[PDB]
DNA sequence: CGAATTCGAGCTCGGTACCCGGGGATC
DNA sequence: ACAGATCCCCGGGTACCGAGCTCGAATTCG
């Protein structure tokens, strides 16, 4: 039998049969509602076509692809199966801490048994051999280690003296035990701290820990006075940075490393990971061989959940903990990730399932494998089959839509709570592995809900499409429509147990919606190929894919900085006591001044506005002036032996007068770290000019996604409580940034503000002179832009010469890495507010930059209408002329004199938008506002919030409770007497917060919407953008924009019934047009 | 230029300034209905109808053509087309030019103000001049007919009657002219009586013989009539028709009036 | 004797300033 | 057990003072 025992169900005879008692029509209508419960003494069972095969019998051959070599020990591989592998691809590195007494029947070589001998850390590399075999190479002898000043360990304590001390200093409140001399090594090595240029090399003790206890010593236990220097570095990072060139997602090779030592396949019965061929190499039997650029047939699985809810209410969103709310069926598509192919389209069902012949024919007409439908009578015996598939088939990558929040936590909550089956073994290693979903929703500080599974890369697509597209509501139906130009047909949950209570001919319709959903997921994954784009950064950083998906951006930057640090004789200090010890001195904290926003000369600007943009400004200030920690001398003693201007820079940043050393006496680490990343954004910007206009947009978002990780370099510096905060360098970065903009403006104004000075500097402007008078006047800046309104010049070649101005200002003012570029030229820019502007690029596309039309909250109906008003201002001609004519007179002076007869087209879309809002034949789904939950809803200081109100209405009526960061939809329902007893029962010009209502509840119950709210909000949006024409006061525009809308008056009807009954005349619309005048003539004689 | 030009020249303008003055900040949410015959001003005051005719002779000249327009007085939702006549705003006024230049549906009306400067001079303040627009479709229910007993109930006693009315809905007051002109406002709390004619209780009217008894169920009558601060000078009574209407008119330079609905009797 | 002004106490609601929180722009 | 930054505009919900409102409990005044 095995030595490391397997912790995944290989056999069973007893489970918790739970099977909604609707599958058995041998009971009358009284035992239909409900679910069964109670143990069984049968071994679980799957029917696929009318065959019975107990779910855990590997053998004759299953309804699923078996991709494993082992099952409960018994080697299920053809005899003689001894593949040789020497070029394997690794995707996920694991660390596991095995033991010498735990593996004695393993029959290893002595080298290996020596590596772990008390204990040790074994880095399992984990991947595919190109032919197809799943290889798991176990690399021994990698020790994590943290350094500590020799002096501070030579006062607090007072080599082997150190380790003998530290070994039993750990002892108290034992979790470690038996910790001996052979568990730590000290060695004195000589290295400098990273911070400040004044800091001399010193003598440190390099403490080599044996396994995964540094975190205890680096926890406050050991000696808080002693500053442990690098204690967060993992075994994996200590494996990736000190063997040169190794990368954690890339092809390897298996070489006879040293002594001509040789890697050692295990016996099949000592496999630590259920894979085909497993090896015991050591750190340096591996090589990193390149030129092979391929992805070896990793099998991506793409799965979905559909779940039923029972007992006493069927229109209730099911909850995992309830033994009765139970999963019904799950898709499982299995793809091939090298060819984008699909195979095996599995669907797992709870009881009899058919599929409509439309679905089987549509699939075969799309060249997709025929679905395989497995009928499991019991729910446990389903979810065991499913996590027997993900442990036999063993998808390397997993995908879904909202798998991290609803699919996986429901499935795991159901296994671990209700059926009590270990999930630690169903990962890739068959025992003592990790299978965990961390929800953000634990009143916490993180932004990610992470799932970590042992050797599977759970790429959710909710993340990825919420980072690639700016879309109001990210539900699969809307994202399929928007992203794929597709028309999906949804199945709201509420009608699931009406299609389930019928016979199989409607469980088939449920299987149709499951498979057709998860094929759509598959289509988005292959559209965006997240695995390759996260792969690139896993290679570039040294972090795994599983840590480049779910662990933010300080880690990739810290790890690159760590590879630069420990090749230059540097050591990266570790500050701990982070924020729940906070900053030690014994509304939103802005740790430094950040940026400049020059004052916008607000207005419509018909003249060419030529913008100049610094090219990734911050990363070229961390290079032009070599700003890193390591050159930060912030006193004036240690920079005394070098002269002003040629070897250092002085900058008052907060008042500090930091001195930053020049490049040729010390060279940064942020400058050098950035050089590698920049060329990566330069290749992804290279590919843009030669791609499809839809495959260009994905290489546009891959370059924005690396613009964020390069500028994260600046960010990471300037964080507080981070992994290596230095707000001195971040403050400087922003200082030099603000200065560089004001320098550029005092150069563009002083130098080029008489046209004859243009003609002497760019003589190509002799023909560019448009007839008007000349003025180059910067009207707006931002952290790098400067909008240079060039008046009296034609827009035709203004970008042609503007490449020259951006190459003149750059050379004449800034250091060579800094590059000012003339990225665009607007004509008809509208500068509404500080970070808000709409302008139409020269001859073409419109750039809308944050005007309540480029943001995810505002209702679709109001976005269509202000999106038509902007077109009626820029593209139209009489309206553009008229808008420009509304600069002749100050704002006040348009409240008396009428609007100059060009804007009658502008007003038409407002009176027409007002006509459409009132129609009783509105579609609620067009009026749906939506806003992000963004926090646990009990961490909110302000609790009277629209979306919050709708989150408690949702959670109260047993409905789907949107997990944190889900956009809550909400439509504002009319103020009526039912929206006023419900508040009072839950507790009078009601707030907009307490008229919020979920549109599912606003269609099933035919509630009216506010036609005051939504129209006041439409004029609110319209007003915020169009103030910019009128003076930039919103009160004048609000009074002029709504003058367009017809106003109408009627007596409140019943009062009119009474008045009429009193024998008055109706004068106007309620009569026709010649009953108004004659009788209103009589009324005057009456009152006269 | 503007077809429909109406002007208030200084002598008439200080006539209508005093006519508008008493009604402080009432009717500044008015609905101005302008037809060939003058301009009529309407409003709900404490949920009850109130009117103010402005016939030609009031101001200097009137000229109008095309359909009667209606301007929902409150202009830009804080400023009011009739603010100019509040009798301490823009104190030393001169000619005010209302004119409307449009065509039939979409008419718009410009209120131009002129302000003295003491030589005989005056500055048009094109800083507060107003621009309103016609209501597109407006239905306003205007009193009509001829009352059947109009009595002139003069300045003191129109305080006596409103005080003789009560506080809230418990206590409906009852106007009841009896034979030979009693004209008593009865109610449980107190009673006020008059002589009705065709010594300062001689309430002068006409054709008073047509006896009525009527009961007023709106508790608001004192409220609004005081709010307007009328000097009194007629109660107009429309008995004929169902839910007979009690209108009340003042007899100073204004003619503001307020129709009171009544419960079925006579 | 008379009931016709007032400068006091209640009103609104404008319109300030405030926070928050959503969600953009810029690295 | 987690982890780029700041700047900035609007909108919703408070929480004031206050200037303008009539609306009275003394009134000065006829
Ligand atoms: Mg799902
Ligand atoms: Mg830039
Ligand atoms: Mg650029």
């Amino acid at each position: 039998g095995p030595t490391q025992r397997h912790t995944y169900y290989s056999e069973c005879d007893e489970f918790r049969f739970i099977a909604p008692r609707v599958l058995d029509e041998d009971a009358p209508p009284e035992k239909r509602a409900g679910v069964h419960d109670g143990h069984l003494k049968r071994a679980p069972k799957v029917y696929c076509g009318g065959d019975e095969r107990d779910v855990l019998r590997v053998g004759s051959g299953g309804f699923w692809p078996r991709r494993s070599r082992l099952w409960g020990g018994v080697d299920h591989a053809p005899a003689g199966f001894n593949p040789t592998v020497t070029v394997f691809h690794v995707y996920d590195i694991l660390e596991n801490v095995e033991h010498a007494y735990g593996m004695r029947a393993a029959q290893f070589h002595a080298r290996f048994m020596d590596a772990i001998t008390p204990t040790g850390t074994v880095i399992t590399l984990l991947g595919l051999t190109p032919e197809g075999h799943r290889v798991a190479v176990h690399v021994y002898g990698t020790r994590q280690y943290f350094y500590m000043n020799k002096e501070e360990v030579d006062r607090h304590l007072q080599d082997l003296c150190e380790r003998m001390a530290a070994a039993l200093r750990e002892s108290p409140g034992a979790s470690f035990r038996g910790i001996s001399a052979d568990h730590f090594e000290a060695e004195v090595v000589e290295r400098t701290d990273v911070y400040y240029y004044e800091t001399r090399p010193a003598l440190f003790y390099r403490v080599y820990v044996r396994s995964g206890r540094v975190l205890s010593y680096l926890c406050d236990n050991f000696c808080p006075a002693i500053k442990k220097y690098e204690g967060g570095v993992d075994a994996t990072t200590r494996f990736i940075l000190d063997n040169p060139g190794f990368v954690t997602f890339g092809w390897y090779r298996l070489k006879p490393g040293r002594n001509n030592t040789l890697a050692q396949p295990r016996a099949p019965m000592a496999f630590g990971t259920s894979s085909d061929v497993e090896f015991n190499c050591t750190a340096d039997n591996l090589a990193i061989e390149g030129g092979m650029s391929d992805l070896p047939a990793y099998k991506l699985m793409c799965f979905d959940i559909e779940c039923k809810a029972g007992g006493e209410d069927e229109l209730a969103f099911p909850v995992a903990g309830h033994p009765e709310d139970l999963v019904i069926q799950i898709s499982c598509l299995l793809y091939d990730l090298s060819t984008t192919a699909l195979e095996h389209v599995l669907l797992f069902s709870l009881g009899s399932c058919d599929l409509p012949e439309s679905h089987l024919n549509e699939l075969a007409a799309r060249g997709l494998p025929t679905p395989v439908v497995l009928e499991f009578d019991s729910e446990f015996e389903m979810l065991l089959a499913f996590m027997t598939l993900v442990k036999q088939y063993g998808p390397e990558f997993v995908t879904g839509y909202n798998i991290i929040n609803f699919d996986w936590p429901f499935l795991l909550a159901k296994l671990t709570d209700i059926y009590k089956v270990p999930l630690d073994g169903y990962g890739r290693m068959n025992g003592r592995g990790v299978f965990r979903v961390w929800d953000i929703g634990q009143s916490h500080f993180q932004k990610r809900s992470k799932i970590k599974v042992n050797g599977m890369v759970n790429i959710d697509m909710y993340g990825i499409i919420t980072d690639k597209i700016k879309l109001s509501s990210y539900k699969l139906n809307a994202v399929a429509e928007a992203v794929l130009k597709d028309k999906k047909k949804d199945l709201s949950y509420r009608d699931i147990p009406a299609y389930y209570a019928t016979g199989p001919a409607q469980r088939g319709v449920i299987g149709e919606y499951c498979i057709q959903d998860s094929l759509l997921v598959g289509q988005l994954f292959f559209k965006f190929l997240p695995h390759l784009e996260l792969s690139a950064v896993a290679r570039l950083a040294g972090i795994n894919i599983t840590r480049t998906i779910y662990d933010g951006q300080q880690i990739r930057v810290f790890t690159c900085l760590l590879r630069l640090a420990d090749q230059k004789g540097f050591i990266l200090p570790d500050t701990q006591g982070r924020f729940r010890g906070a900053g030690g001195e014994a509304g939103r904290h802005v740790g430094y001044q950040g940026a400049r926003v020059l004052d916008p000369t607000s207005g419509f600007h018909v003249n060419p506005v030529v913008v100049f943009d610094f090219a990734s400004l911050y990363p070229s200030i961390i290079q032009a002036h070599n700003l890193c920690f390591s050159t930060l001398s912030l006193r004036a003693d240690a920079v005394a032996h070098l002269e002003a201007g040629k070897d250092y820079l002085e900058i008052e940043v907060g008042g500090r007068r930091l001195f930053f050393v020049k490049a040729h006496v010390r060279e940064s680490l942020l400058s050098i770290l950035l050089r590698d990343w920049l060329a990566m954004r330069k290749q992804i910007r290279s590919r843009i000019p030669q791609s499809s206009p839809e495959e260009a947009v994905l290489l546009d978002k891959q370059q924005a996604a690396i613009k964020v990780v390069c500028n994260s370099v600046y960010g990471f510096t300037g964080v507080q409580h981070g992994l290596l905060p230095c707000l001195h360098v971040a403050a400087t970065v922003t200082t030099i940034g603000r200065e560089m903009l004001l320098a550029t403006r005092e150069y563009v104004h002083a130098r080029w503000a008489a046209f004859e000075q243009l003609l002497a500097d760019f003589p190509e402007a002799a023909d560019m002179r448009a007839p008007g008078p000349y003025s180059m006047r910067i009207i707006y800046g931002d952290t790098d832009s400067i909008f240079v309104l060039c008046r009296g010049l034609t827009a035709a070649g203004l970008t042609a010469m503007g490449d020259k101005m951006a190459s003149h200002i750059s050379r004449a003012l800034f250091l060579p890495p800094i590059k000012l570029e003339c990225e665009k030229t607007f004509t008809k820019l509208l500068l509404i507010a500080k970070k808000k502007y709409i302008g139409v690029i020269y001859g073409g596309k419109m750039l809308i930059k944050g005007v309540d039309l480029v943001r995810k909250n505002n209702c679709a109906f109001i976005n269509r209408t202000s999106r038509a008003l902007v077109d009626l201002l820029f593209y139209d001609d009489t309206v553009s002329g008229a808008a420009a004519a509304l600069a002749e007179r100050p704002a006040e002076e348009w409240l008396a004199r009428p609007l100059p007869e060009g804007l009658q087209a502008f007003g038409a879309v407002l009176v027409d938008a007002h006509r459409r809002i009132t129609d009783p034949e509105r579609d609620i789904q067009d009026f749906v506002l939506t806003a992000e939950l963004s926090r646990h809803p009990r961490a909110y200081t302000n609790k009277r919030l629209a979306h919050l109100t709708v989150y408690y209405k949702l959670m109260a009526r047993r409905a789907q409770v949107p997990s944190i960061k889900d956009r809550i939809p909400y439509v504002i329902v009319a103020q009526t007497r039912e929206v006023e007893e419900t508040v009072a029962r839950l507790a009078r010009k009601l707030l907009v917060s307490e008229l919020a209502e979920d549109p599912a509840y606003a269609i099933a119950h035919g509630v009216a919407l506010n036609t005051d709210y939504y129209f006041s909000h439409l004029l609110g949006a319209a007003c915020v953008t169009f103030k910019a024409l009128f003076g930039n006061n919103a009160k004048i525009t609000e009074s002029l924009l709504k003058r367009f809308i017809p106003e109408v008056w009627h007596p409140p009807d019943d009062v009119a019934a009474r008045l009429r009954a009193a024998g008055f005349g109706a004068v106007g619309a309620g009569a026709t047009a010649e009953e108004t005048r004659r009788m209103l003539h009589r009324a005057f004689d009456t009152l006269a | 230029g503007a077809p429909c030009q109406v002007v208030l020249q200084g002598a008439e303008l200080n006539g209508i300034l005093q006519a508008f003055a008493p009604l402080r900040t009432s009717l500044l949410d008015s609905l101005l209905v302008m037809g060939d015959r003058g301009i009529l001003i309407h409003n709900t005051i404490f949920g009850e109808q109130v009117f103010l005719p402005l016939e030609h002779s009031q101001f200097s000249r009137y000229r109008w053509r095309g359909p009667t327009a209606a301007f929902l007085s409150l202009v830009d939702q804080k400023r009011s087309l009739l603010s100019v006549f509040r009798a301490n705003q823009y104190p030393d006024l001169r000619r005010v030019e209302l004119a409307i230049t449009g065509q039939a549906p979409f008419r718009t009306l410009v209120q131009r103000i002129w302000t003295t400067t003491s030589d005989g001079e005056a500055v048009e303040l094109a800083s507060e001049t107003l621009m309103k627009r016609e209501l597109t479709s407006f239905v306003v229910l205007v009193p009509q007919g001829t009352p059947d007993v109009q009595l002139r109930l003069t300045r003191p006693q129109l305080t006596k009657v409103l005080n003789a009315t009560g506080a809230d809905s418990a206590t409906p007051t009852t106007f009841e002219l009896g034979v030979n002109g009693k004209f008593s406002v009865f109610t449980t709390s107190t009673c006020v009586t008059f002589a009705a004619r065709e010594n300062a209780k001689t309430v002068y009217g006409e054709n008073t013989h047509r006896t009525f008894s009527v009961v007023v169920d709106d508790c608001s009558m004192r409220a609004v009539l005081r709010r307007l601060q009328v000097a009194g000078g007629t109660l107009k009574f429309f008995l004929t028709t169902p839910v007979p209407s009690l209108c009340v008119t003042a007899t100073g330079p204004n003619a503001v009036s307020a129709v009171f609905l009544l419960k079925p009797q006579k």
